[PDB]
RNA sequence: CGCGGGGUGGAGCAGCCUGGUAGCUCGUCGGGCUCAUAACCCGAAGGUCGUCGGUUCAAAUCCGGCCCCCGCAACCA
RNA sequence: CGCGGGGUGGAGCAGCCUGGUAGCUCGUCGGGCUCAUAACCCGAAGGUCGUCGGUUCAAAUCCGGCCCCCGCAACCA
RNA sequence: UUGAGCCUUGAUGUGUAGGAUAGGUGGGAGGCUUUGAAGUGUGGACGCCAGUCUGCAUGGAGCCGACCUUGAAAUACCACCCUUUAAUGUUUGAUGUUCUAACGUUGACCCGUAAUCCGGGUUGCGGACAGUGUCUGGUGGGUAGUUUGACUGGGGCGGUC
RNA sequence: CCAUAGGUUAAUGAGGCGAACCGGGGGAACUGAAACAUCUAAGUACCCCGAGGAAAAGAAAUCAACCGAGAUUCCCCCAG
């Protein structure tokens, strides 16, 4: 268990899933739970509701590590970002500060053309 | 084997101790270098009374010797400066050969063996300790400055 | 040759019987290996090309004692 | 865990050794220091199988010196358990029930037991140190 | 001449080795959906198992003759 | 020829190894579903442990066989 | 560092009857406590989070066995041990890094020597790898030794033995 | 550095040939088995090395049998 003091609760909010994972100050993942790995399988897969239970499923699992406080990296457009954060709080939690880690290039590499 | 020694191996010898050791450390490393002996019976009977008793201690105060040989130099300092490049960076580049060289012609009359480079080649221009081993136990912590010539 | 210096070991032959029992010459080579042996006497290296058991022999015997027994065969080293 | 009694009962007696008969007999008066009077249960490690019914080692002995005769059937792991009589019989009256018990074990040896019979055989008292003989 | 396989509802194919009870898809027939057809959904029917005989309690099957089809073979001078 | 094992609703796998107290995933209904079909989601239905003896308070389990599926190494009548 | 066997020692083990996160067995009912007590502060270990385990110490010398509910009695005391597990000792094994002396060097320089061979000597780089011997599994038409039936209205094909 | 390696000179011996025999180092195949692979052919042919007038072996860590014989070599039996 290690009982680390504090770490960063990262939110990966894709279109059709998320995975929130708490990792410590350096990094070191620690614990995760997805959003369709807490049922809600298919089309509810991709709710603020499923993001928020995805995000409470993950507040244990690192009830052994102890985390009091910890900071959040939101990354992703997704149906979360917002609803996950919230129940990030109600688990018990000081957020110390809310980043946005959105990866965004300057007209890098080219995107798919898809969707018709 | 049996080998019996002839000085203060670092992990298992005192001067004196019939110590089992594997054939290969025995054959290629203490029996060269004089760190011990092949335990055959008439080779104890040399040690055990001729040498337990006068030699052995003889080869102790030559490690007094060794006591003296860390101050030799009196400032314990030297200083080396050869053609080099800009911003320091050293032409080329000195090594072990050279401060065995430097110090024995100002200061300790030392030979290339117990000469040390705990870091790197010194190719940069500054402060460096050119740590010398005057015996195994014992070393000697010389600074070093080379000055860009 | 493969003939070791001490123990004077020579490369013999033999069959090589297989499940069927088949004969096969084969040869059996001796496990040499050039060691450098140091001479407490002379107080330098003799180099010599030794079996692994003759390494053994010059274990037990002096290593001068073997050398000796060398130069009474009249073998240089 | 431990304190003024139970320490000394294992600092008196070397565990890591197994006397021989006549020794363990005198011993044991160093151990049983309660009011009462004590006796000693024999601990004896059959090399016979627990789990196969065709090896139960069964029956009873007569004790010399009494408690006096026993009667005895072991467990379902291995060692058979029972008493020699009080502390207070004299070391070699114990000599003479301990002897008497041994050939009575081997006086019942099963057909299918496959190994070394006893490999080691214990004795000790009410408040008795791990005692095993030779 | 020989070797080996096949023949089963209107079509194409399982079942045969290891006998008693034959199934899948399409098509057909009837109903529904639609303004009507196709598609789609629901229900049902439909087979002398090439043909004759024999073995057996019982033969599509196991064995034999004949007819049709398919592949292989039909060679050395 | 042993040495290892593994056998559980229809079925693939647990749980056994370390004694009492059988879960799991598909194959079927009721639905909810929606103008609808699709898909989804909810609750139900089904082995007392392949079979027989011993020990034991209590055997799916531990100990003996039987029928196997195997995993091979063997395999010089 | 990290597996495995073992030693010492310390924990471990809540169908259910239940004051018990009690396994079988078992000798015997006093240990226990002032070689500084019950109760507790508070934290850790353990945890099916039901309840154990426990350091120091304010406190201050008590605490408790058959009794009664169990298929079993009270780790109060002790012995032999089983599943689960902790520290240490020891024992070999498999990895990772470093070291230098074995070994390699178809790197440099010197001498033998006017000689790109070779040997020796300094020195640099590798390094217990590489390579070689014995044993060993795999692969192996690269190579070698061989087998591949008879009857038959000629042999083959089919069929038969 | 010494010292070794190496270099120069002298002395004694060796080198090659030879028919078989002899000891040692390597070592086939056709053939027989009515095929063939274990096996046989055969440790033969042949190649190599070394020596002598002979060579080899040889004075028991041998056999025997609880009685004894006493190195090796060769021949007849033992016995196909
Ligand atoms: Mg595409
Ligand atoms: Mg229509
Ligand atoms: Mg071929
Ligand atoms: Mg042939
Ligand atoms: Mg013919
Ligand atoms: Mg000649
Ligand atoms: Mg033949
Ligand atoms: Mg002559
Ligand atoms: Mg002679
Ligand atoms: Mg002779
Ligand atoms: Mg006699």
């Amino acid at each position: 268990r290690k009982q680390v003091s504090d770490g960063v609760a990262h939110i990966h909010a894709s279109f059709n899933n998320t995975i929130v994972t708490i990792t410590d100050r350096q990094g070191n993942a620690l614990g995760w739970a997805t959003a369709g790995g807490s049922g809600f399988r298919g089309s509810r897969k991709s709710t603020p509701f499923a993001a928020q239970v995805a995000a409470e499923r993950c507040a244990d699992a690192v009830k052994e590590y102890g985390i009091k406080n910890l900071e959040v990296m939101v990354k992703g457009p997704g149906p979360g970002r917002e609803s996950t954060i919230r129940a990030l709080n109600a688990a018990g939690f000081r957020i110390t500060n809310i980043t946005d880690v959105t990866p965004i290039p300057h007209n890098g590499c080219r995107p798919p053309k898809k969707r018709r | 084997m049996q080998v019996i020694l002839l000085d203060k191996v670092a992990n298992l010898g005192s001067l004196g101790d019939q110590v089992n050791v594997k054939a290969g450390y025995a054959r290629n490393f203490l029996v060269p270098q004089g760190k011990a002996v092949p335990a055959t019976k008439k080779n104890i009977e040399f040690f055990e009374a001729r040498r337990a008793e006068l030699e052995a201690k003889l080869a102790e105060v030559l490690a007094a010797a060794n006591a003296r040989a860390e101050k030799i130099n009196a400032l314990e300092t030297v200083t080396i400066a050869s053609k080099a490049g800009d911003e320091g960076k050293l032409f080329g580049s000195i090594g072990t050969r050279d401060i065995a060289d430097a110090v024995t012609a100002a200061g300790v009359e030392v030979a290339k063996s117990e000469v040390r480079l705990p870091n790197g080649v010194l190719r940069t221009t500054g402060e460096h300790e050119v740590s010398f081993q005057v015996h195994s136990e014992v070393f000697a912590k010389v600074i070093v400055n080379v000055v860009a010539e | 040759s493969r003939v070791c210096q001490v123990t004077g070991k020579r490369p013999v032959t033999g069959n090589n019987r297989s499940h069927a029992l088949n004969a096969t010459k084969r040869r059996f080579l001796p496990n040499l290996h050039s060691h450098r042996f140091w001479v407490e006497s002379e107080k330098r290296f003799v180099t010599l090309r030794v079996s692994a058991k003759g390494m053994r022999v010059i274990d037990k015997k002096g290593i001068d004692t073997v050398l000796a027994e060398l130069r009474a065969r009249g073998e240089k080293y | 865990k431990l304190t003024k009694r139970m320490r000394v009962i294992r600092e008196k007696v070397d565990a890591t050794k197994q006397y021989d008969i006549n020794e363990a007999i005198a011993l044991l008066k160093e151990l049983a220091t309660a009011k009462f009077v004590e006796s000693v249960d024999v601990a004896v490690n059959l090399g016979i199988d627990a789990r196969k019914s065709d090896q139960n080692v069964r029956g009873a002995t007569v004790l010399p010196h009494g408690t006096g005769q026993v009667r005895y059937r072991n467990d379902k792991n291995g060692i058979i358990h029972t008493t020699i009589g009080k502390v207070d019989f004299d070391a070699d009256k114990l000599k003479e029930n301990l002897e008497a018990l041994l050939v009575a074990l081997k006086k019942a040896k099963p057909t299918q037991a496959k190994g070394v019979y006893i490999k080691k055989v214990s004795i000790s008292t009410t408040m008795g140190a791990g005692v095993a003989v030779d």
